[PDB]
């Protein structure tokens, strides 16, 4: 009959066994407790010992307990698996009452929520005065541009340099606890304030050197507190993006005097590339010896725990950890400039608008290549919300200007069906099963896509 | 109406003062009576 | 007691009461009940009320 090689673990200690594939759990329970005490036993280790009233219980890995009344077959059990054996403690006991109404609703609201906490006020007064000061710091910025004034420039630059030394001051004095994001965030706040102050001092009226220039110290800051702090480095990775992004289009408009369409094609053809090479430039910015303070899942298995040992298993959680914010935060910066440049792409009122059409349609599906290769939820996510947003931006770049009910009805319709398609692909298709011909047929389909946009972005550029 | 609210809390409090302590007697009742009976599928101990 | 029976006015007190004693344990998680800040800042809102009612008299009389 069937069997199922699984590799249970116990008291810090892993052994694979072969188990009766549909032996209900409660035959065989018991002598693989004998097992795997004999085995302890054999190793030196203490053995598993029953605390109290209670029961043993096999887990899976995720933490759920098997049906004891049920074969490994019927659960799902199949070979490869992996299970937790546990002396689950004893759940019963009194069921309290509290008679009084209003006894019982202070007790039982005190028991299972959460106060408010100093811990959280500190976090929460960061938070305020950060979006205070990016909408000061806006504001600043909206006032330049509308009218010529030097003087808003000294005013982002002491505020800026006050809220910096703070977040400075907080950070040394403060390390010592998991609230130095208090300082993170205000320095976060406090670079924005800096990269208008060093826009606004470039005179004239306001444009593409202002941009280039606040841009660029702005992800020149954000370069350098890698290299000096290390945290929170996915939010400056995706800032770092956008802001080489603008630099390169500054440039583009200081040096030589470029159409917005050429760059934006420029752009869009630099953000295919890099969805192309980030996750290998992931794996090399991974390992800069930057400092060291660890994330929440490494501190969190850190408090579990105490090339060789580990100092090698703590560098390699450590170097994975950093890989994947590094390439969630690319890929966040890379579907905000896919976005905005095929949004500046579609105007309607232009003789050429079927084109960047055909050019969302084919970035649309190699995002969503990429949606389903990338093991991350959170970077699957990102994929598929940046190829919606890209359908969403188009649409209403015509439809808001393009006064007409015909691409009203038009762009209403397909933003509506196609997000219920998108969800259809896994609501109603089985586990989203297909074939592996069919989805490396998928593959080469949206594989194709990108090959059109080569002569594309010639013919656009010109 | 003040000093009977007064009243009223205070013999509400004085209250909640005995259902305490009619808890705390009960946590151990309830440890005495699981340790002289457990439940039959916690027997499995069988050692002890 | 089902209805609309009759009920005594130490009855509306004392329901009153335990309508105050139940919204402190709801915004609060503590019933000790000593003192209330819940009356003292309704009457602030009753002492704003009545001023406003007294200057809108006040403003009657004019003509």
């Amino acid at each position: 009959p069937q069997a199922a090689v699984v590799a249970i673990m116990a008291a810090d200690v892993q052994i694979a066994v072969v188990l009766d594939a549909h032996a209900p759990i409660s035959v065989m329970i018991d002598p693989l407790l004998k097992v795997v005490n004999t085995r302890l036993r054999e190793l030196g280790v203490a053995p598993l010992e029953a605390k109290g009233r209670g029961r043993w219980m096999l887990c899976l890995v995720d933490g759920t307990p098997l049906r004891p009344n049920l074969s490994l077959t019927e659960q799902e059990v199949y070979d490869g698996d992996r299970l937790w054996l546990k002396f689950l403690e004893d759940t019963e006991h009194r069921s309290e009452v509290i008679e009084h109404i209003s006894t019982a609703v202070a007790t039982n609201l005190s028991k299972r929520f959460a106060p408010i906490d100093p811990v959280v006020a500190v976090q929460v007064g960061a938070t305020m005065v950060a979006v205070g000061v990016l909408l000061g710091s806006a504001l600043l910025g909206w006032w330049r541009w509308q009218h010529e004034s030097w003087l808003p420039a000294p005013f982002a630059a002491v505020i800026a340099v006050l809220v910096l030394t703070v977040a400075t001051m907080i950070l040394a004095r403060s390390k010592t606890v998991p609230d130095r994001r208090v300082g993170d965030i205000l320095l976060l706040s406090g670079l924005v304030p800096l990269a208008v102050a060093i826009a606004a001092t470039a005179p004239g009226p306001v444009g593409a050197p202002h941009a280039v220039l606040g841009f660029g110290v702005f992800g020149v800051a954000a370069m350098l507190v890698m290299r000096f702090t290390g945290r929170r480095l996915g939010v400056y990775t995706a800032l770092v993006t956008l802001c080489a992004a603008a630099t390169a289009a500054g440039l583009a408009r200081m040096v030589l005097l470029t159409s917005a369409v050429t760059l934006l094609t420029c752009v869009l053809l630099a953000c295919v590339l890099m969805y192309h090479g980030a996750p290998a430039l992931s794996r090399w910015l991974s390992g800069i010896r930057l400092p060291v303070f660890p994330s929440a899942t490494s501190r969190w298995v850190f408090e579990a725990r105490p090339l060789e040992g580990p100092a090698s298993v703590r560098d390699v959680l450590l170097r994975a950890e950093r890989a994947r914010s590094f390439l969630t935060g690319l890929l966040v910066g890379l579907g905000v400039l896919t976005v905005v440049c095929l949004a500046g792409l579609c105007d309607p009122h232009a003789g050429r608008r079927w084109l960047p059409l055909l050019l969302a349609a084919f970035t649309f599906g190699f995002l969503i290549l990429r949606g389903r290769s990338y093991v991350d939820r959170w970077q699957a996510i990102t994929l598929a919300a940046t190829a919606v947003l890209i359908i969403a931006a188009v649409a209403v770049r015509y439809v808001l200007v393009s006064g007409s009910p015909a691409v009203l009805s038009a762009g209403v319709a397909v933003l509506v069906l196609l997000p219920a398609a998108g969800l259809t692909a896994a609501a109603v298709v089985p586990n989203t099963i297909y074939s592996p011909l069919f989805r490396k047929i998928v593959e080469w389909i949206e594989y194709l896509c990108l090959m059109p946009i080569f002569p594309l972005a010639l013919w656009l550029m010109n | 109406r003040p000093k009977l609210d007064a009243m009223r809390a205070q013999f509400m409090l004085m209250l909640d003062m005995l259902r305490e302590t009619a808890q705390e007697s009960a946590d151990s009742m309830d440890a005495n009576y699981r340790w002289f009976h457990p439940a039959p599928t916690t027997l499995a101990a069988a050692v002890g | 007691g089902y209805g609309l029976g009759l009920s005594t006015r130490t009855q509306v007190t004392g329901y009153q009461f335990l309508a105050r004693r139940t919204a402190m344990a709801l915004t609060r998680w503590r019933v000790r009940m000593e003192v209330e800040p819940g009356r003292r800042q309704v009457l602030a809102v009753v002492a704003s009320v009545s001023a406003a009612g007294v200057i809108c008299l006040g403003a009657l009389l004019w003509s």
